Protein backbone atom coordinates (compact mmCIF):
# COMPACT_ATOMS: atom_id res chain seq x y z
CA UNK A 1 0.00 0.00 0.00
CA UNK A 2 1.62 3.30 -1.27
CA UNK A 3 0.51 6.48 -0.02
CA UNK A 4 1.29 10.13 -1.80
CA UNK A 5 2.29 12.94 0.66
CA UNK A 6 2.50 16.21 -0.44
CA UNK A 7 1.22 19.80 -0.38
CA UNK A 8 1.71 23.92 0.03
CA UNK A 9 1.94 23.98 -4.44
CA UNK A 10 0.21 27.57 -3.55
CA UNK A 11 -0.67 27.43 -7.31
CA UNK A 12 -1.17 30.08 -8.09
CA UNK A 13 -0.37 32.41 -5.64
CA UNK A 14 3.34 31.67 -5.42
CA UNK A 15 3.85 28.74 -8.54
CA UNK A 16 2.35 27.64 -11.70
CA UNK A 17 2.40 23.97 -11.71
CA UNK A 18 4.42 20.95 -9.97
CA UNK A 19 8.38 20.35 -11.40
CA UNK A 20 7.90 18.69 -14.73
CA UNK A 21 10.34 15.82 -13.35
CA UNK A 22 7.38 15.20 -10.24
CA UNK A 23 4.65 15.14 -12.84
CA UNK A 24 6.39 12.44 -14.80
CA UNK A 25 6.78 10.47 -11.69
CA UNK A 26 3.33 11.04 -10.93
CA UNK A 27 1.56 8.52 -13.33
CA UNK A 28 -2.43 7.12 -12.59
CA UNK A 29 -2.64 3.50 -11.36
CA UNK A 30 -0.34 2.87 -8.69
CA UNK A 31 -1.03 5.21 -6.13
CA UNK A 32 -3.83 3.99 -3.57
CA UNK A 33 -3.78 6.87 -1.16
CA UNK A 34 -2.91 10.89 -1.42
CA UNK A 35 -2.47 12.52 1.96
CA UNK A 36 -2.15 16.17 1.03
CA UNK A 37 -1.63 18.68 3.49
CA UNK A 38 -2.99 21.76 1.81
CA UNK A 39 -2.51 25.14 0.56
CA UNK A 40 -3.36 23.99 -3.37
CA UNK A 41 -5.47 27.34 -3.29
CA UNK A 42 -7.56 25.82 -5.95
CA UNK A 43 -9.69 22.69 -7.12
CA UNK A 44 -7.67 22.76 -10.55
CA UNK A 45 -5.13 21.22 -8.01
CA UNK A 46 -7.62 18.68 -6.43
CA UNK A 47 -8.84 17.61 -9.70
CA UNK A 48 -5.45 16.37 -10.93
CA UNK A 49 -4.66 14.59 -7.41
CA UNK A 50 -8.16 12.66 -7.80
CA UNK A 51 -6.57 11.37 -11.94
CA UNK A 52 -3.54 9.94 -9.58
CA UNK A 53 -6.26 7.97 -7.02
CA UNK A 54 -9.36 7.61 -5.68
CA UNK A 55 -8.85 8.03 -2.02
CA UNK A 56 -7.97 11.96 -1.58
CA UNK A 57 -7.22 12.94 1.99
CA UNK A 58 -6.76 16.64 2.04
CA UNK A 59 -6.57 19.26 5.34
CA UNK A 60 -7.19 23.23 5.04
CA UNK A 61 -4.45 25.71 4.66
CA UNK A 62 -4.30 28.96 5.48
CA UNK A 63 -4.86 30.07 2.43
CA UNK A 64 -7.29 27.32 0.61
CA UNK A 65 -10.34 28.66 -0.74
CA UNK A 66 -12.60 25.67 0.16
CA UNK A 67 -13.80 26.43 3.11
CA UNK A 68 -15.16 22.32 3.37
CA UNK A 69 -11.37 20.39 3.45
CA UNK A 70 -11.23 19.42 7.49
CA UNK A 71 -8.87 21.54 9.70
CA UNK A 72 -6.92 17.94 10.52
CA UNK A 73 -7.95 14.06 9.54
CA UNK A 74 -7.15 10.61 11.04
CA UNK A 75 -6.92 8.17 8.36
CA UNK A 76 -5.67 4.77 8.87
CA UNK A 77 -4.09 2.76 6.58
CA UNK A 78 -3.09 -0.78 7.10
CA UNK A 79 -1.78 -0.73 10.96
CA UNK A 80 -1.02 2.56 10.88
CA UNK A 81 -3.08 5.39 12.53
CA UNK A 82 -2.01 8.71 10.72
CA UNK A 83 -2.87 12.06 11.53
CA UNK A 84 -2.87 14.90 9.09
CA UNK A 85 -2.85 18.77 9.68
CA UNK A 86 -1.19 21.66 7.40
CA UNK A 87 0.57 23.06 10.36
CA UNK A 88 -0.27 26.95 10.72
CA UNK A 89 -2.16 25.75 13.67
CA UNK A 90 0.77 24.54 15.97
CA UNK A 91 2.74 27.37 17.63
CA UNK A 92 5.60 27.94 17.45
CA UNK A 93 5.48 26.88 13.92
CA UNK A 94 7.60 23.63 13.41
CA UNK A 95 8.64 23.17 16.42
CA UNK A 96 8.93 19.44 17.39
CA UNK A 97 7.76 20.30 20.91
CA UNK A 98 4.83 21.48 19.72
CA UNK A 99 4.20 18.75 17.27
CA UNK A 100 4.30 16.13 19.72
CA UNK A 101 1.92 17.98 21.90
CA UNK A 102 -0.38 17.43 18.85
CA UNK A 103 0.45 13.95 18.84
CA UNK A 104 -0.60 13.11 22.35
CA UNK A 105 -3.82 14.50 21.65
CA UNK A 106 -4.72 12.74 17.95
CA UNK A 107 -3.04 9.34 19.03
CA UNK A 108 -1.14 8.38 15.82
CA UNK A 109 1.83 6.26 14.84
CA UNK A 110 2.54 8.97 11.95
CA UNK A 111 1.92 12.36 12.02
CA UNK A 112 2.12 14.23 8.72
CA UNK A 113 2.20 18.48 8.93
CA UNK A 114 3.52 21.12 6.26
CA UNK A 115 3.54 25.25 6.59
CA UNK A 116 7.15 25.36 7.18
CA UNK A 117 8.03 24.00 3.34
CA UNK A 118 10.91 22.06 4.49
CA UNK A 119 11.31 18.13 4.16
CA UNK A 120 11.64 16.64 7.32
CA UNK A 121 11.03 13.15 8.69
CA UNK A 122 12.40 12.00 12.37
CA UNK A 123 10.93 9.82 15.04
CA UNK A 124 10.50 10.94 18.28
CA UNK A 125 9.41 8.97 21.50
CA UNK A 126 8.43 6.34 19.38
CA UNK A 127 6.16 7.76 17.08
CA UNK A 128 7.16 9.28 13.31
CA UNK A 129 6.86 12.87 12.01
CA UNK A 130 6.57 13.41 8.75
CA UNK A 131 6.68 16.48 6.47
CA UNK A 132 6.86 16.34 2.79
CA UNK A 133 7.76 20.25 2.00
CA UNK A 134 6.22 21.72 -0.59
CA UNK A 135 5.93 19.74 -4.02
CA UNK A 136 6.26 23.30 -6.46
CA UNK A 137 9.08 24.46 -3.87
CA UNK A 138 6.49 27.61 -3.11
CA UNK A 139 8.13 30.50 -1.67
CA UNK A 140 8.12 31.22 1.80
CA UNK A 141 9.31 34.23 3.63
CA UNK A 142 11.14 32.05 6.59
CA UNK A 143 13.47 29.80 3.99
CA UNK A 144 14.90 31.95 0.77
CA UNK A 145 16.31 28.09 -1.07
CA UNK A 146 13.29 25.81 -1.22
CA UNK A 147 13.56 22.57 -3.12
CA UNK A 148 10.71 20.92 -3.89
CA UNK A 149 10.08 18.25 -2.18
CA UNK A 150 7.40 15.28 -1.88
CA UNK A 151 6.94 12.07 0.18
CA UNK A 152 5.82 8.43 -1.26
CA UNK A 153 4.88 5.95 1.85
CA UNK A 154 5.05 2.06 1.28
CA UNK A 155 4.29 -0.54 3.72
CA UNK A 156 1.94 -3.28 4.18
CA UNK A 157 3.48 -4.49 7.76
CA UNK A 158 3.76 -2.43 10.92
CA UNK A 159 7.16 -1.03 9.08
CA UNK A 160 6.93 2.15 6.73
CA UNK A 161 9.46 2.55 3.82
CA UNK A 162 9.02 6.58 2.93
CA UNK A 163 10.88 7.74 0.40
CA UNK A 164 11.79 11.43 -0.38
CA UNK A 165 12.10 12.86 -3.81
CA UNK A 166 13.91 16.25 -3.84
CA UNK A 167 14.09 18.57 -7.11
CA UNK A 168 17.86 19.31 -6.56
CA UNK A 169 19.65 21.37 -9.33
CA UNK A 170 17.69 19.86 -12.30
CA UNK A 171 17.52 16.34 -11.24
CA UNK A 172 15.72 14.35 -8.86
CA UNK A 173 17.67 12.24 -6.24
CA UNK A 174 15.42 9.44 -3.81
CA UNK A 175 16.29 9.08 -0.49
CA UNK A 176 14.96 6.20 1.62
CA UNK A 177 13.99 6.28 5.33
CA UNK A 178 12.79 2.93 7.50
CA UNK A 179 10.55 3.61 10.27
CA UNK A 180 9.10 0.11 12.40
CA UNK A 181 6.21 0.83 15.36
CA UNK A 182 7.75 -0.52 18.22
CA UNK B 1 -23.55 26.46 -3.82
CA UNK B 2 -26.17 28.66 -6.46
CA UNK B 3 -25.68 31.77 -4.76
CA UNK B 4 -21.90 31.43 -4.17
CA UNK B 5 -19.88 31.83 -7.27
CA UNK B 6 -18.18 29.00 -9.01
CA UNK B 7 -14.07 28.73 -9.10
CA UNK B 8 -13.98 26.90 -12.22
CA UNK B 9 -15.55 30.22 -13.79
CA UNK B 10 -12.05 32.02 -13.18
CA UNK B 11 -9.72 29.12 -13.58
CA UNK B 12 -8.37 30.63 -17.16
CA UNK B 13 -7.43 34.11 -15.28
CA UNK B 14 -5.86 32.09 -12.48
CA UNK B 15 -4.11 29.81 -15.40
CA UNK B 16 -3.00 33.27 -16.93
CA UNK B 17 -1.61 34.76 -13.65
CA UNK B 18 0.55 31.88 -12.89
CA UNK B 19 1.87 31.65 -16.65
CA UNK B 20 2.50 35.39 -16.06
CA UNK B 21 4.54 35.22 -13.16
CA UNK B 22 6.66 32.55 -14.20
CA UNK B 23 7.94 33.82 -17.34
CA UNK B 24 8.22 37.02 -15.36
CA UNK B 25 11.14 35.78 -12.86
CA UNK B 26 12.83 34.91 -16.03
CA UNK B 27 13.61 38.92 -16.23
CA UNK B 28 16.29 41.15 -14.41
CA UNK B 29 14.54 42.55 -10.98
CA UNK B 30 14.52 46.23 -11.98
CA UNK B 31 12.63 45.01 -14.91
CA UNK B 32 10.48 43.08 -12.82
CA UNK B 33 9.29 45.65 -10.92
CA UNK B 34 8.07 47.61 -14.16
CA UNK B 35 6.49 44.61 -15.17
CA UNK B 36 4.60 44.19 -12.38
CA UNK B 37 2.93 47.90 -11.99
CA UNK B 38 1.73 47.45 -15.20
CA UNK B 39 -0.07 44.13 -14.34
CA UNK B 40 -1.28 45.92 -11.58
CA UNK B 41 -3.25 48.06 -13.84
CA UNK B 42 -4.32 45.58 -16.54
CA UNK B 43 -5.78 42.94 -14.07
CA UNK B 44 -7.26 45.72 -11.72
CA UNK B 45 -9.72 46.78 -14.75
CA UNK B 46 -11.07 43.38 -14.02
CA UNK B 47 -13.11 44.19 -11.04
CA UNK B 48 -13.94 42.84 -8.06
CA UNK B 49 -14.97 39.24 -8.47
CA UNK B 50 -11.51 38.88 -10.84
CA UNK B 51 -9.03 40.63 -8.69
CA UNK B 52 -9.63 38.28 -5.61
CA UNK B 53 -7.46 35.38 -7.87
CA UNK B 54 -5.74 37.66 -10.10
CA UNK B 55 -3.85 40.40 -7.45
CA UNK B 56 -2.68 38.06 -4.51
CA UNK B 57 0.30 36.34 -7.01
CA UNK B 58 1.36 39.84 -7.64
CA UNK B 59 1.53 40.49 -4.16
CA UNK B 60 3.76 37.32 -3.82
CA UNK B 61 5.62 38.01 -6.75
CA UNK B 62 6.37 41.73 -4.72
CA UNK B 63 7.92 39.90 -1.81
CA UNK B 64 9.77 37.74 -3.81
CA UNK B 65 11.38 40.36 -5.78
CA UNK B 66 12.19 41.95 -1.93
CA UNK B 67 14.41 38.82 -1.31
CA UNK B 68 16.01 39.40 -4.91
CA UNK B 69 17.33 43.08 -3.98
CA UNK B 70 18.31 41.83 -0.86
CA UNK B 71 20.35 38.84 -2.55
CA UNK B 72 21.85 41.23 -5.05
CA UNK B 73 22.87 43.42 -1.62
CA UNK B 74 26.75 43.95 -2.74
CA UNK B 75 25.80 44.61 -6.51
CA UNK B 76 23.33 46.74 -5.79
CA UNK B 77 23.64 50.46 -3.59
CA UNK B 78 20.05 51.18 -4.05
CA UNK B 79 18.32 47.89 -3.20
CA UNK B 80 16.99 49.14 0.57
CA UNK B 81 14.99 52.21 -1.78
CA UNK B 82 13.40 49.29 -4.04
CA UNK B 83 12.61 47.35 -1.23
CA UNK B 84 10.55 49.96 0.23
CA UNK B 85 8.88 50.87 -2.79
CA UNK B 86 8.35 47.24 -3.40
CA UNK B 87 6.22 46.81 0.14
CA UNK B 88 4.50 50.08 -0.54
CA UNK B 89 3.20 48.50 -4.13
CA UNK B 90 2.20 45.27 -2.01
CA UNK B 91 0.52 47.79 0.31
CA UNK B 92 -1.92 49.56 -2.39
CA UNK B 93 -2.08 46.33 -4.18
CA UNK B 94 -3.89 44.28 -0.50
CA UNK B 95 -5.67 47.53 0.22
CA UNK B 96 -7.60 47.16 -3.62
CA UNK B 97 -8.59 43.88 -1.94
CA UNK B 98 -10.24 45.17 1.15
CA UNK B 99 -12.23 48.01 -1.33
CA UNK B 100 -13.53 45.11 -2.80
CA UNK B 101 -15.05 43.99 0.24
CA UNK B 102 -12.84 41.11 1.04
CA UNK B 103 -11.14 40.54 4.23
CA UNK B 104 -9.91 36.76 4.97
CA UNK B 105 -7.71 37.32 2.74
CA UNK B 106 -5.96 40.81 2.55
CA UNK B 107 -5.70 39.90 6.59
CA UNK B 108 -3.51 37.32 5.48
CA UNK B 109 -1.76 38.70 2.75
CA UNK B 110 -0.85 41.35 5.47
CA UNK B 111 0.18 38.67 7.55
CA UNK B 112 2.67 37.51 4.93
CA UNK B 113 4.10 41.11 4.27
CA UNK B 114 5.30 41.49 7.67
CA UNK B 115 7.21 38.27 7.42
CA UNK B 116 8.87 39.00 4.63
CA UNK B 117 9.55 42.85 5.57
CA UNK B 118 10.72 41.25 9.05
CA UNK B 119 13.39 38.92 7.55
CA UNK B 120 14.83 41.19 4.44
CA UNK B 121 16.10 43.59 7.06
CA UNK B 122 15.84 46.65 4.55
CA UNK B 123 16.15 50.69 5.71
CA UNK B 124 12.95 51.17 7.83
CA UNK B 125 11.24 47.28 7.60
CA UNK B 126 10.37 47.69 11.11
CA UNK B 127 7.67 50.16 10.61
CA UNK B 128 6.59 48.18 7.38
CA UNK B 129 6.32 45.02 9.77
CA UNK B 130 4.24 47.22 12.31
CA UNK B 131 2.19 48.85 9.45
CA UNK B 132 1.08 44.97 8.12
CA UNK B 133 0.51 43.99 11.21
CA UNK B 134 -1.95 46.57 12.21
CA UNK B 135 -3.38 46.58 9.44
CA UNK B 136 -4.55 42.80 9.78
CA UNK B 137 -5.53 43.42 12.86
CA UNK B 138 -7.66 45.88 12.00
CA UNK B 139 -9.44 43.65 9.59
CA UNK B 140 -9.55 41.69 12.48
CA UNK B 141 -11.52 43.82 15.19
CA UNK B 142 -13.94 45.42 11.98
CA UNK B 143 -14.81 42.57 9.51
CA UNK B 144 -14.42 38.82 11.12
CA UNK B 145 -17.43 38.11 13.14
CA UNK B 146 -17.90 34.35 12.84
CA UNK B 147 -16.53 32.76 15.84
CA UNK B 148 -14.99 29.98 14.06
CA UNK B 149 -13.44 32.70 11.29
CA UNK B 150 -11.88 34.96 14.54
CA UNK B 151 -10.17 31.86 16.38
CA UNK B 152 -8.48 31.00 12.73
CA UNK B 153 -7.09 34.50 12.66
CA UNK B 154 -6.37 34.69 15.58
CA UNK B 155 -4.05 31.90 15.89
CA UNK B 156 -2.75 32.88 12.46
CA UNK B 157 -1.84 36.49 13.85
CA UNK B 158 -0.42 34.77 16.89
CA UNK B 159 1.72 31.96 15.09
CA UNK B 160 3.36 34.83 12.16
CA UNK B 161 3.59 36.86 15.15
CA UNK B 162 6.03 34.65 17.24
CA UNK B 163 8.06 34.14 14.77
CA UNK B 164 9.19 37.77 13.72
CA UNK B 165 12.10 38.98 15.30
CA UNK B 166 12.48 42.81 14.23
CA UNK B 167 10.30 44.51 16.61
CA UNK B 168 11.60 46.67 19.35
CA UNK B 169 10.24 46.20 22.69
CA UNK B 170 8.48 49.54 22.39
CA UNK B 171 6.37 47.87 19.45
CA UNK B 172 6.39 44.56 20.59
CA UNK B 173 4.74 44.74 23.85
CA UNK B 174 1.48 46.86 22.06
CA UNK B 175 1.00 44.05 19.81
CA UNK B 176 1.58 41.11 22.41
CA UNK B 177 -1.54 42.87 24.39
CA UNK B 178 -3.32 43.19 21.73
CA UNK B 179 -3.41 39.50 20.99
CA UNK B 180 -3.76 38.53 24.42
CA UNK B 181 -7.00 41.06 24.81
CA UNK B 182 -8.25 40.18 21.38
CA UNK B 183 -8.44 36.13 22.62
CA UNK B 184 -9.91 36.95 26.03
CA UNK B 185 -12.92 38.64 23.87
CA UNK B 186 -13.97 35.64 21.42
CA UNK B 187 -17.43 34.58 21.30
CA UNK B 188 -16.85 30.93 22.72
CA UNK B 189 -15.72 30.29 25.87
CA UNK B 190 -13.63 27.10 24.54
CA UNK B 191 -12.54 29.29 21.81
CA UNK B 192 -10.98 31.78 24.09
CA UNK B 193 -9.63 29.31 26.75
CA UNK B 194 -7.40 28.10 23.24
CA UNK B 195 -6.14 31.69 22.17
CA UNK B 196 -5.56 32.70 25.39
CA UNK B 197 -3.01 29.66 26.08
CA UNK B 198 -1.89 29.91 22.81
CA UNK B 199 -0.71 33.52 23.37
CA UNK B 200 1.65 32.43 26.15
CA UNK B 201 3.78 31.37 23.88
CA UNK B 202 4.22 35.06 22.58
CA UNK B 203 6.31 35.80 26.29
CA UNK B 204 8.02 32.98 25.90
CA UNK B 205 9.68 32.34 22.28
CA UNK B 206 9.03 35.90 20.90
CA UNK B 207 11.96 37.85 19.87
CA UNK B 208 11.95 41.47 20.27
CA UNK B 209 15.68 43.03 19.07
CA UNK B 210 16.32 44.38 23.04
CA UNK B 211 17.93 41.12 24.37
CA UNK B 212 20.72 40.85 21.10
CA UNK B 213 17.99 38.65 19.25
CA UNK B 214 17.00 36.36 22.50
CA UNK B 215 13.63 34.76 23.50
CA UNK B 216 11.77 36.69 26.21
CA UNK B 217 11.60 34.02 28.67
CA UNK B 218 9.05 35.60 30.10
CA UNK B 219 7.97 32.81 32.56
CA UNK B 220 5.98 34.78 34.84
CA UNK B 221 3.91 36.46 32.26
CA UNK B 222 3.43 32.47 30.70
CA UNK B 223 1.85 31.36 33.74
CA UNK B 224 -0.71 34.45 34.23
CA UNK B 225 -1.69 33.20 30.26
CA UNK B 226 -2.45 29.64 31.64
CA UNK B 227 -4.26 30.38 34.69
CA UNK B 228 -6.60 32.86 32.73
CA UNK B 229 -7.18 30.13 30.26
CA UNK B 230 -7.54 27.79 33.35
CA UNK B 231 -9.89 30.61 34.81
CA UNK B 232 -11.97 30.16 31.34
CA UNK B 233 -12.19 26.54 31.53
CA UNK B 234 -13.86 26.52 34.91
CA UNK B 235 -16.67 28.35 33.17
CA UNK B 236 -17.34 25.91 30.76
CA UNK B 237 -20.09 23.89 32.13
CA UNK B 238 -20.24 21.02 29.07
CA UNK B 239 -18.10 18.43 31.11
CA UNK B 240 -16.16 16.82 28.14
CA UNK B 241 -15.15 19.86 26.57
CA UNK B 242 -13.75 21.01 30.17
CA UNK B 243 -11.80 18.24 31.09
CA UNK B 244 -10.23 18.48 27.08
CA UNK B 245 -9.25 21.51 27.78
CA UNK B 246 -8.27 20.60 31.25
CA UNK B 247 -5.54 18.54 29.37
CA UNK B 248 -4.40 20.58 26.93
CA UNK B 249 -3.86 23.20 29.12
CA UNK B 250 -1.23 20.74 30.66
CA UNK B 251 0.25 19.81 27.70
CA UNK B 252 0.73 23.43 27.65
CA UNK B 253 2.15 23.67 30.92
CA UNK B 254 4.83 20.72 30.32
CA UNK B 255 5.73 22.42 26.95
CA UNK B 256 7.36 25.45 29.37
CA UNK B 257 8.25 23.23 31.82
CA UNK B 258 10.38 21.39 29.64
CA UNK B 259 11.43 24.18 28.12
CA UNK B 260 12.74 25.08 32.03
CA UNK B 261 10.36 27.87 32.77
CA UNK B 262 11.17 28.22 36.53
CA UNK B 263 7.72 29.47 37.05
CA UNK B 264 6.18 25.73 36.48
CA UNK B 265 6.36 23.93 39.34
CA UNK B 266 5.29 20.51 39.67
CA UNK B 267 3.15 21.53 42.40
CA UNK B 268 1.14 23.24 39.45
CA UNK B 269 1.25 19.95 37.43
CA UNK B 270 0.37 17.84 40.30
CA UNK B 271 -2.68 20.53 41.01
CA UNK B 272 -4.17 20.06 37.36
CA UNK B 273 -3.33 15.85 36.68
CA UNK B 274 -5.39 15.46 40.23
CA UNK B 275 -8.31 17.30 38.96
CA UNK B 276 -8.35 15.77 35.83
CA UNK B 277 -8.67 12.34 37.80
CA UNK B 278 -11.08 13.63 39.54
CA UNK B 279 -13.34 14.89 36.69
CA UNK B 280 -12.22 12.54 33.64
CA UNK B 281 -14.60 9.16 35.61
CA UNK B 282 -17.80 11.62 35.51
CA UNK B 283 -18.01 11.22 31.27
CA UNK B 284 -20.74 9.47 29.00
CA UNK B 285 -18.95 6.54 27.48
CA UNK B 286 -18.16 7.06 23.77
CA UNK B 287 -15.70 7.47 20.64
CA UNK B 288 -15.47 11.17 21.94
CA UNK B 289 -14.93 10.16 25.72
CA UNK B 290 -12.41 7.07 25.07
CA UNK B 291 -10.28 9.98 22.91
CA UNK B 292 -10.01 12.00 25.64
CA UNK B 293 -9.18 9.57 28.42
CA UNK B 294 -6.81 8.25 25.59
CA UNK B 295 -5.19 11.96 25.76
CA UNK B 296 -4.31 11.93 29.17
CA UNK B 297 -3.14 8.60 29.71
CA UNK B 298 -0.30 9.91 26.72
CA UNK B 299 0.11 13.22 29.05
CA UNK B 300 0.98 10.61 31.61
CA UNK B 301 3.24 8.98 29.73
CA UNK B 302 4.87 11.34 27.98
CA UNK B 303 5.22 12.70 32.08
CA UNK B 304 7.32 9.67 33.14
CA UNK B 305 9.94 9.08 30.44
Amino acid sequence: MLVLVLGDLHIPHRCNSLPAKFKKLLVPGKIQHILCTGNLCTKESYDYLKTLAGDVHIVRGDFDENLNYPEQKVVTVGQFKIGLIHGHQVIPWGDMASLALLQRQFDVDILISGHTHKFEAFEHENKFYINPGSATGAYNALETNIIPSFVLMDIQASTVVTYVYQLIGDDVKVERIEYKKP
Amino acid sequence: MVEDPDPEDFADEQSLVGRFIHLLRSEDPDQQYLILNTARKHFGAGGNQRIRFTLPPLVFAAYQLAFRYKENSKVDDKWEKKCQKIFSFAHQTISALIKAELAELPLRLFLQGALAAGEIGFENHETVAYEFMSQAFSLYEDEISDSKAQLAAITLIIGTFERMKCFSEENHEPLRTQCALAASKLLKKPDQGRAVSTCAHLFWSGRNTDKNGEELHGGKRVMECLKKALKIANQCMDPSLQVQLFIEILNRYIYFYEKENDAVTIQVLNQLIQKIREDLPNLESSEETEQINKHFHNTLEHLRL
